[PDB]
Parts: structure tokens; C-alpha cells; sequence
């Protein structure tokens, strides 16, 4: 299991860091109470839009804003969540080791 | 039972000044679309058209007022108001 | 038996505007053959045609109705009307 | 309690001289909304607005008074007050 975990853990850690694969993943759960400009009484096209900025429209029509604010977000919350994997795996190799110096019956 | 009707339009010159009327039986206004601005008396409007048109409305008539200064011909074109789509009017500019 | 005719051509200056009319016994406009504009009231126009041309049309005369503003020698051109083809009118600006 | 108006604004042409009033029953200036100037007498302006612009303010009247000097069509802007916000005062430039 340690090399079986050291596999994975740095392509988790890195992709996490680099935020792009989170924001492409998780851009269409963004909130919209926060900002008055996506009302939309339709409610659907503000989906349709939401999870359209983040990929490749462009189209400055000075919403861009709004997108430039939950991008960082995104980007903010990924970073941090991948610190917060690399420390639970770290705790959890830690423990782990710990665990099998103390259940190990052998000297 | 909403219903969305514009008025004040026509045809002004260069330079001119132009005052759009939506009656009302958030707004936001577009032009042909093409997104121009919004209001709530929080006003926010497109760089393409910033500094040149003022939005202010009073419930008191139920009815939103686009203040346009300085109009072009450039921005010739038929404008509508989105709170359902509004009818519209046509702006020519010579 | 369903037959479409084209009207309102003709000769018109620089800046001027014209009505093109076609009357029918979804719907799309060509000149000559480059696409034009589309209704279907969700209203669609070409960019080398944008912020020029206005299309409507109504049920109760079974005619579609193509406003334009603005015209120049350089779109100088017949043009059709496709739902079939439409026989197309000669329009000329000097 | 506390309201603030907004006076002396208008059309002026191209090389004049305006005179802004805000009534108060540290004072900031916005255009549209932009950044304009600050008083406390020590001054603060913009560079996009540096030496066109003076504010002074006197405390017997209870106002604020900003000289504009030179003003262009450029700068044709609505102009408010912050403290709470004033009202604003339309100010084109023909």
C-alpha cells in the first residue's frame, strides 16, 4: 500500500494545485444569490450560461467580471482542498505506520 | 397580464439626445441583441455604451426612462427592454 | 400552390431605405447567392448584413416584410426569398 | 437625517467653467461611477482629472463647492456625492 498510495496521491495533489481540472469540473454548482446580474427570471438560461463562461466564450460584455471573481474562487477552493488532501494523507500515512509498528506482533 | 410596451423612439441626428419609455403594467435593456444596461436605483451599464445613457425609474408611474445623450449613427438600431421580452422601437440615426 | 413573389424594389441613393416584401399563398432571405437573415418572432442576421436589416412578419397577410436602413452601392444585389425559391427583384443603389 | 442635493449642473460648451453644490444638513467625489476627488482643506484629485478640478468646502453654508475648469465632451458624466451617496446631478458637454 505505500507505493500502491504514492501513485495516485501526486497526480490528485498536482491536479488540484494546477485548479483547472476542479474548475472545469465544478463551474456549473457556482452561486448566483451572491450577484445581482444573474437574476434571469428564465432559469434556465442563466444555467446555460453559467456553466458556458468558464470554458472558452469570452465575449466581453463586462460580465467578465462576475466570471474573473468565481473563477478565483473556484481556483481558491480547489488549492485549498488540495492542501487539505495532501494533510489528510500525510496524517493518515503517519497513523498508518504507527498503527502497524504497534499491531505487529514480530520484533 | 404583464405587459411591456416602449415608446419615445424616432429619428434624431448626430449629437442628439433620445429618452426611451418601457410602461410596466430589475429591468434590463437590449438592443438589435446586443446587452446595453441594467437597473434594480443600482445602475450598471455596457462599456460599448458607458458614459453616454442614464436608466432611472419611479413606481410611482411604473414606467423605466433611458436618458440618451449624444447618440451616432453607429448605434442605429431597434432597442428592447428584458424584466418575457419586450416589443420594441426602432432608432434610426442619420 | 404555394407561390412567393417578391416587391418593393427598386432604385434607391446612399443612406437610404427600402421594404422588401414577399408574399406567401419559417422563412429565409438571399442576394445574389449570399445568406442573408432568418425569421422564424426569434430573429437571426448575418454579420456583414448586422445592425442594418430588420425582418417581421405577419400572419393576418401571409407576408414577410425585410426594413432596411442605410443602404450602399455596395450591397447592390437581387435578392430571394427561400422558406422553394422566390423569383428575387433587382435592387440598385447609385 | 442627514440628505445631500446635488446644484449647479447643466449644459456647458466646449473650453467652460462649472460649479458643483452639494448641501449637507470628509467629502468625496464620483462621475458615471468613478473616482473624481477628496477634501477633509487638504485636496486629493485624480490624475485623469488633475488640474482641471478644485474643491473647497465652508462650514458656515454647510456645502461643498467643486470648480471645474476646461471641461470637454469627454468628461460628459453624471456626478455624485459620497459622505451614503447623493443623488447626482446630470452635467453634459456639447
Amino acid at each position: 500500500t505505500g507505493r500502491a498510495v504514492i501513485a495516485p496521491l501526486t497526480w490528485l495533489a498536482v491536479t488540484l494545485l494546477t485548479g483547472t481540472y476542479y474548475e472545469c469540473a465544478a463551474s456549473e454548482f457556482a452561486s448566483v444569490d451572491h450577484y445581482p446580474m444573474f437574476d434571469n427570471v428564465s432559469a434556465s438560461k442563466r444555467e446555460e450560461i453559467l456553466a458556458g463562461f468558464p470554458c472558452c466564450r469570452s465575449a466581453p460584455s463586462d460580465v467578465i467580471l462576475v466570471r474573473d471573481e468565481i473563477a478565483l474562487l473556484h481556483r481558491y477552493q480547489s488549492q485549498m482542498l488540495g492542501w487539505i488532501l495532501i494533510t489528510l494523507a500525510t496524517i493518515a500515512a503517519l497513523v498508518s505506520c504507527c498503527v502497524a509498528k504497534c499491531c505487529s506482533p514480530l520484533t | 397580464q404583464v405587459q411591456l410596451v416602449e415608446s419615445g423612439g424616432g429619428l434624431v441626428q448626430a449629437g442628439g439626445s433620445l429618452r426611451l419609455s418601457c410602461a410596466a403594467s430589475h429591468m434590463r435593456w437590449y438592443r438589435q441583441r446586443e446587452w446595453v444596461a441594467a437597473i434594480y436605483a443600482g445602475t450598471h451599464y455596457a462599456d460599448s455604451v458607458k458614459g453616454r445613457f442614464t436608466i432611472s425609474r419611479d413606481n410611482a408611474k411604473n414606467t423605466v426612462y433611458l436618458q440618451m445623450n449624444s447618440l451616432k449613427p453607429e448605434d442605429t438600431a431597434v432597442y428592447y427592454c428584458f424584466v418575457y421580452i419586450g416589443q420594441g422601437t426602432q432608432v434610426t440615426v442619420s
